[PDB]
RNA sequence: CUUUAAAUCCUUUAACGAGGAUCCAUUGGAGGGCAAGUCUGGUGCCAGCAGCCGCGGUAAUUCCAGCUCCAAUAGCGUAUAUUAAAGUUGCUGCAGUUAAAAAGCUCGUAGUUGGAUCUUGGGAGCGGCCGU
């Protein structure tokens, strides 16, 4: 099934959301100083194996 | 919690007699007893999953689905193990494989690369070892070089107390448990090379079985 | 095994073969520090001193042991010069 | 080597060279055949005309219908098989159409589903496909 | 057949391996440490090592009293010492393979600035340079990669045209004078 | 002002010139290789993704999006020639019983490679039997 009549069928019908107004992200340094902030001066050693950077359930 | 020795040398070992591992080395003792390496070096042991891989048998209903766990273990400062376990879950594989790579820890000779200044830093002479096709070459290198290698030989080598060496490995290396043995039959190889420095005839000390042998009769049966 | 200072550097001294001068590896468990008793001539009883012998596993395996060991204690003057 | 003679230059050279041949790599780049025949006619991209848009089946296991594009080019006039990359892309082309082809990756061979189509399209009408899938340039029309 | 010079060299190399952690790990660690601002800016410093280290390993194939070595070695062991980076007490060139990444970046004049007590932060340090506030000799350097020799270390301080030394007020202080003035009248 | 043939750009410098400092950093990805979500909505072998293995058949960590995260960063993706990786052209340095591979066998001219053997013991000095 799917000859050419169904081009775009998905992108076509996705239920367009607006992308979310945000506060704007520091680049160049600052970016890569809040980088090394988070990685390494604020974590302590926690029981267990250690979570990704995105890690959510 | 309490540790009891089943074996000769492990008895010895609890009550502070020999007191170095060096000095079992020296008679090329087989250490089956897994807490004489966690009593000496057991600050300095570090431990590291290098592959959880899971190996299947055909049986008359589907697969029998048993994990191989290699753990790469050592001190930064002189000694490696290499632990290979075999289990139906994978925390036993694991564990099982961290206790046979602290049974299999050995002893690297480190020398030097040209001026012979300060501490070692590199393998002491060119050193093949292999398994099954994986044949891997370790040389000496200059200080500061570092590891220059694949990244399982590296975690090896970094673990062995190494700081700098030239890697060459050859044949089907993305077998790891043949790859992770050959680096490590490579390392073993360093106290197996007669160089000139260990030309000086042997001044043969007494055994830790004759230094102790009126002492194990009545600590033991 | 000296540094440019002087420095006795690596962390052990292994033991050498008296057959074939080949060194004997931590986890060479074939290998073999055989000791020989030694004999008050005038008496022929055991002194407190002995003669000791290593041999690598290559050499036992290799069936030569014995006669290494026959050499050795007839370069000791233990055996015979006749034999 | 086999042969390690001190005087066997001729020898070790002249192997070399004719053993090079049966390496499948050096042969096609060092013969004119794999040139002579590649449709781009050893160029990066080339620009051809939209004649037919083409449904074309996945291999298998797979099953899906790529929508490709039957394309004519301009410096041979040799006949093209060129993927429309992105989601709901064939709607940007209609025919008569200049297209901006470009290779698929694989340099010269089918890459994953779709059989005997080696090219994809970048541009089409002097027009980025990045752009008008993303919304940021409209079709000159 | 024109009359410019064409000669340029890269100052970086990228590494093989792109993602491995331990090496993302350790530049990101030399970055937040020494307040860098891209991973160019370590693996930069990381090749005039490499540069220097390849040159002293060429000059240890060469025997002893061999002219080229001797002149060769105590010109690059000359030029480590005036950069501070190898000791006086160090100047035998098997001493240029012991030696690391972090040692070229503590003479950078951004990382001196912070250790020298003029700035209160890496960050900080930067911004006052790249904000043309400090000197070397009566120099306004504006870019905080200046590798500060080791004869040229305690003249660092601010400029005498900046407001942190004998300077002129700054735009905004004048405009909150101005702003102060204004509502009053 | 300086620059310059005359200018421009930089440099120098008055005066202006920053709070969501809207003076708003992108480009690619987030199954593994390969750093980074088994998060929600839509689709349901369709649309599509996918260099490779593969993801999609109504719980999609792989599609199309929102949020978040990762990488490099004023740059980043793609196509293609090419170098390393390739000890997958092998002089260093590969292979040829069974994976691709030793001529059916022998002779044979170029080619290539070729056994051992023909100067040794001293005379003289310095440094602490040895070394120049």
């Amino acid at each position: 099934h799917g000859s050419l009549a169904r081009v775009g069928k998905v992108r076509g019908q996705t239920l367009k959301v607006a992308k979310q107004e945000k506060k704007k992200k520091r680049t160049g340094r600052a970016k890569r100083r809040m980088q090394y902030n988070r990685r390494f001066v604020n974590v302590v050693p926690t029981f267990g194996k250690k979570k990704g950077p995105n890690a959510n359930s | 919690k309490e540790w009891l020795p089943v074996t000769k040398l492990g008895r010895l070992v609890k009550d502070m007699k020999i007191k170095s591992l060096e000095e079992i080395y020296l008679f090329s003792l087989p250490i089956k007893e897994s807490e004489i390496i966690d009593f000496c070096l057991g600050a300095a042991l570090k431990d590291e999953v290098l592959k959880i891989m899971p190996v299947q048998k055909q049986t008359r209903a589907g697969q029998r689905t048993r994990f191989k766990a290699f753990v790469a273990i050592g001190d930064y400062n002189g000694h490696v193990g290499l632990g290979l376990k075999c289990s139906k879950e994978v925390a036993t594989a694991i564990r099982g494989a961290i206790i046979l790579a602290k049974l299999s820890i050995v002893p690297v000779r480190r020398g030097y690369w040209g001026n012979k200044i300060g501490k070692p830093h590199t393998v002491p002479c060119k050193v093949t070892g292999r398994c099954g096709s994986v044949l891997v070459r370790l040389i000496p290198a200059p200080r500061g070089t570092g590891i220059v290698s694949a990244p399982v030989p590296k975690k090896l080598l970094l673990m062995a107390g190494i700081d700098d060496c030239y890697t060459s490995a050859r044949g089907c290396t993305a077998t790891l448990g043949n790859f992770a043995k050959a680096t490590f039959d490579a390392i073993s190889k360093t106290y197996s090379y007669l160089t000139p420095d260990l030309w000086k005839e042997t001044v043969f000390t007494k055994s830790p079985y004759q230094e102790f042998t009126n002492h194990l009769m009545k600590t033991h049966t | 095994m000296q540094s440019n200072a002087g420095e006795f550097v690596d962390l052990y001294v292994p033991r050498k073969c008296s057959a074939s001068n080949r060194i004997i590896g931590a986890k060479d468990h074939a290998s073999i520090p055989m000791n020989v008793a030694e004999v008050d001539k005038v008496t022929g009883r055991f002194n407190g001193q002995s003669k000791t012998y290593a041999i690598c596993g290559a050499i036992r395996r290799m069936g030569e042991s014995d006669d290494s060991i026959l050499r050795l204690a007839k370069s000791h003057g233990i055996v015979s010069q006749n034999f | 080597g086999k042969c390690r003679g001190l005087r066997t230059a001729r020898k070790l050279r002249s192997h070399r060279r004719d053993q090079k041949w049966h390496d499948k790599q050096y042969k096609k780049a060092h013969l004119g055949t794999a040139l002579k025949a590649n449709p781009f006619g050893g160029a990066s991209h080339a620009k051809g005309i939209v004649l037919e848009k083409v449904g074309v089946e996945a291999k298998q296991p797979n099953s899906a219908i790529r929508k490709c594009v039957r394309v004519q080019l301009i410096k041979n006039g040799k006949k093209i098989t060129a993927f429309v990359p992105n989601d709901g892309c064939l709607n940007f082309i209609e025919e008569n159409d200049e297209v901006l082809v470009a290779g698929f990756g694989r340099k010269g061979h089918a890459v994953g589903d779709i059989p005997g189509v080696r090219f994809k399209v970048v541009k089409v009408a002097n027009v980025s496909l990045l752009a008008l899938y993303k919304g940021k340039k409209e079709r000159p029309r | 057949p024109v009359a410019r010079s064409w000669v340029c060299r890269k100052t970086y190399v990228t590494p093989r391996r792109p993602f491995e952690k331990s090496r993302l790990d350790q530049e990101l660690k030399l970055i937040g440490e020494y307040g860098l601002r891209n991973k160019r800016e370590v693996w930069r410093v990381k090749f005039t090592l490499a540069k220097i280290r390849k040159a002293a390993r060429e000059l240890l194939t060469l025997d002893e009293k061999d002219p080229r070595r001797l002149f060769e070695g105590n010109a690059l062991l000359r030029r480590l010492v005036r950069i501070g980076v190898l000791d006086e007490g160090k100047m035998k060139l098997d001493y240029i393979l012991g030696l690391k990444i972090e040692d070229f970046l503590e003479r950078r004049l951004q990382t001196q600035v912070f250790k020298l007590g003029l700035a209160k932060s890496i960050h900080h340090a930067r911004v006052l340079i790249r904000q043309r506030h400090i000197r070397v000799r009566k120099q306004v350097v504006n870019i905080p990669s200046f590798i500060v020799r080791l004869d040229s270390q305690k003249h660092i301080d601010f400029s005498l045209r900046s407001p942190y030394g004998g300077g002129r007020p700054g735009r905004v202080k004048r405009k909150n004078a101005k702003k102060g003035q204004g509502g009053a009248g």
